[PDB]
RNA sequence: AUCUGAGCCUGGGAGCU
């Protein structure tokens, strides 16, 4: 979701963990919380 | 179990062992059908604590990236059929000689011109890998190869890694305990973790001295002993000669001899003789890495542009 | 023709290793999307860089152009690929930590197996095996270039707003998760498709430079507007099958 | 050396219109 | 009354072949 400056070396890139924990609500706020939520909630793809 | 992009090493026939590498055994081998010679470097997956070693992943990445006339060439990566487990082999282009072997052989005689050419190719390689943001971190005579045609190749990148010029901000914390003790620069022995390309050029200076001494110039037995030898030869490590060396946690905790004056030229005069050579060695073995000469400055040094100009090695190698 | 090794034509994609074993095109693409989602989840729990996840996804996409899902399940290959990418991208994670996170993700009911149990050491052996198979299948070609690099560089060049940069990067990630462009078109082309799509969505329009050339001309010399729109159509076509909950959840609830 | 992007008041592009009628107004998803 | 996986969604599970 959040851009990362490509000129950073691989060991410098920030971690992907979102600041807030993922919920199970499917409201607008919750469907774009992070990549996982978007793929699972908004686009309905799940492995389980 | 399909595997189209990783041939079995069986295609090569091992001929002999040729030393122990950073993480494996190395064998000379020839392609069974074409006779092409290669060097098989066996990835020793003894450190099964973290699976495939990151050291080998870095080496493979780097050697897939670096392509230069003075950098060893990776051909492919081969496997073994599960017998009772598998192993990976790095396949390199074979080089007839290594610098250590040549320096130990008494029948091999270097002219000054040929030493100039060796150091020129060496610094070209260091210049190339440094401009591609790669540190070698294992510069030593045994890792400098010379082909039959007298083309120098930097080799054994098992300890190499990429580095950053990052970023006027959070400094890097690289792996400190690197480089063979004899060729290790002062800053690494004092616990520096934000070092850079200069450490490789320290090794180049040590190697350049061996071109005349035919023997490693500082054969320490411990990190402290090595530091003492460095102080004895290059002078005492002091803020006066190395600004901000105070800041090293271990600068006083280790106690470094303080009296020693610099004796690089004094002690090497009898072996090197050439004035320009001595000057370049003096600039390569500077204590403070911030003041140590870099590949480009070394390659513009008068040593490389004064008579006798560098010449091809082919001559000296046939003896 | 060594470039075209890991880039394929529709004829080559249609005759996938999974097709050889009777796996519908849509079902293979589904397994790919699921593997990508699992990789993203594990990566976010491990707190690795997005670069690591993207590399793991490209590994997965290329892995399944040689091996079949019949033989190697996506839910077993994915943790190995991520464990490898973490090393390749200079952010290595302990094997214990990865197996833990994978169990948490795939068995939220079960308790995290004991580090001494025979089953845990079996999971370890399986993971290390899969890592070796992924490495050999890919020919140890571990340097991956991603669309995100060129997307971000281009958004910087054209002085895009924060929202347009975010959206372009987001579409780049979606391109890796939902499509097989990484196996069809070069990273610069995908970057252009992503920026173009983000612009068409946001109604941002990127003008011509002070020297009279369109923005896509500064990213790749082969990107024509015709092929650009064609591949945007291919993207949206790959997106039509998505259970478009959005058209339905579009206007309902908040927090 | 590069004019900032500029909106297109009432976009009509078939591709843009289809994407938007699909997703749901970029200005909305800001929340 | 219990198992199984499968497909459908819907302020999300103890709902349906
Ligand atoms: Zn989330
Ligand atoms: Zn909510």
């Amino acid at each position: 979701m959040e851009p990362v400056d490509p000129r950073l070396e691989p060991w410098k890139h920030p971690g992907s963990q979102p600041k807030t924990a993922c919920t199970n609500c499917y409201c607008k706020k919750c469907c774009f919380h992070c990549q996982v939520c978007f793929i699972t909630k908004a686009l309905g793809i799940s492995y389980g | 179990v399909e595997c189209p992009f990783c041939d079995e090493v069986s295609k090569y026939e091992k001929l002999a062992k040729i030393g122990q590498g950073t993480f494996g055994e190395v064998f000379k081998a020839r392609h069974r059908k074409t006779g092409q010679k290669v060097a098989l470097k066996k990835v020793l997956m003894e450190n099964e604590k973290e699976g495939f070693p990151i050291t080998a992943l870095r080496e493979i990445k780097i050697l897939q990236l670096l392509k230069h006339e003075n950098v060893v060439n990776l051909i492919e990566i081969c496997r073994t059929k599960a017998s009772c487990k598998g192993s990976i082999y790095l396949v390199f282009d074979f080089c007839e000689h290594d610098l250590a072997g040549l320096l130990s052989n008494v029948l091999v005689k270097f002219t000054l011109s040929e030493i100039k050419r060796v150091m020129q190719m060496l610094l070209n390689g260091l210049y190339y890998i440094h401009r591609n943001k790669i540190l070698h971190r294992d510069m030593k005579a045994a890792n400098v190869l010379i082909t039959r045609d007298g083309v120098l190749k930097l080799a054994d990148f098992g300890l190499a890694r990429a580095f950053s010029l990052a970023k006027n901000s959070q400094p890097n914390r690289y792996t400190n305990r690197v480089v063979t003790l004899w060729y290790r620069p002062p800053e690494l022995l004092l616990g520096e973790r934000d070092y850079g390309p200069p450490i490789d050029l320290w090794g180049a200076g040590c190697i350049m001295a061996e071109m005349w001494t035919r023997s490693p110039i500082m054969q320490g037995n411990t990190e402290q002993h090595q530091l003492a030898l460095i102080s004895q030869l290059c002078g005492s490590i002091t803020p006066e000669v190395w600004p901000n060396v105070d800041n090293y946690e271990l600068y006083e905790k280790l106690e470094l001899v303080k009296g020693q004056k610099r004796k690089v030229k004094d002690r090497l005069k009898a072996y090197v003789r050439d004035p320009y050579a001595l000057d370049l060695i003096d600039k390569l073995l500077v204590l403070d890495p911030a003041q140590r000469i870099d590949s480009d400055d070394a390659l513009n040094h008068d040593f490389f542009w004064s008579d006798p100009m560098p010449s091809d090695l082919k001559g000296m190698l046939s003896t | 023709n060594n470039n075209k090794r890991w880039y394929f034509t529709r004829e080559q994609l249609e005759n996938s290793p999974s097709r050889r074993f009777g796996v519908d095109p849509d079902k293979e693409l589904s397994y790919r999307q699921q593997a990508a989602n699992l990789l993203q989840d594990m990566g976010q729990r491990l707190n690795v860089s997005q670069l690591t996840i993207n590399t793991a996804i490209v590994y997965m996409h290329r892995f399944y152009m040689i091996q079949s899902f019949t033989q190697f399940p996506g839910n077993s290959v994915a943790p190995a690929a991520l464990f490898l990418a973490a090393k390749v991208e200079e952010q290595p994670k302990k094997l214990e930590h990865v197996i833990k996170v994978a169990h948490t993700c795939l068995h939220p009911q079960e308790s995290l197996p004991d580090t001494r149990s025979e089953a845990y050491l079996q999971q370890v052996q399986d993971l290390v095996i899969l890592e070796s198979i992924i490495l050999q299948t890919l020919g140890f070609e571990l340097t991956i270039d991603h669309p995100h690099t060129h997307v971000v560089k281009c958004t910087q060049l054209v002085r895009a707003s924060k929202d347009l940069a975010q959206t372009s990067y987001f579409m780049a990630t979606n391109s890796l998760h939902l499509t097989t462009f990484s196996l069809q078109y070069t990273p610069p082309v995908v970057a252009c498709v992503c920026i173009h799509l983000a612009c068409k969505w946001s109604n941002w329009e990127i003008p011509v430079s002070t020297d009279g050339k369109h923005w896509w001309e500064y990213v790749d010399a082969t990107v024509t507007l015709e092929l650009l729109d064609e591949l945007t159509h291919e993207f949206l076509q790959i997106l039509e099958k998505t259970p478009n909950r959005l058209k339905r959840i579009w206007n309902w609830r908040a927090c | 050396l590069f004019a900032e992007p500029y909106k297109v008041t009432s976009k009509e592009d078939y591709l843009s219109s289809r994407i938007q009628s699909m997703l749901g107004n970029y200005d909305e998803m800001k929340d």
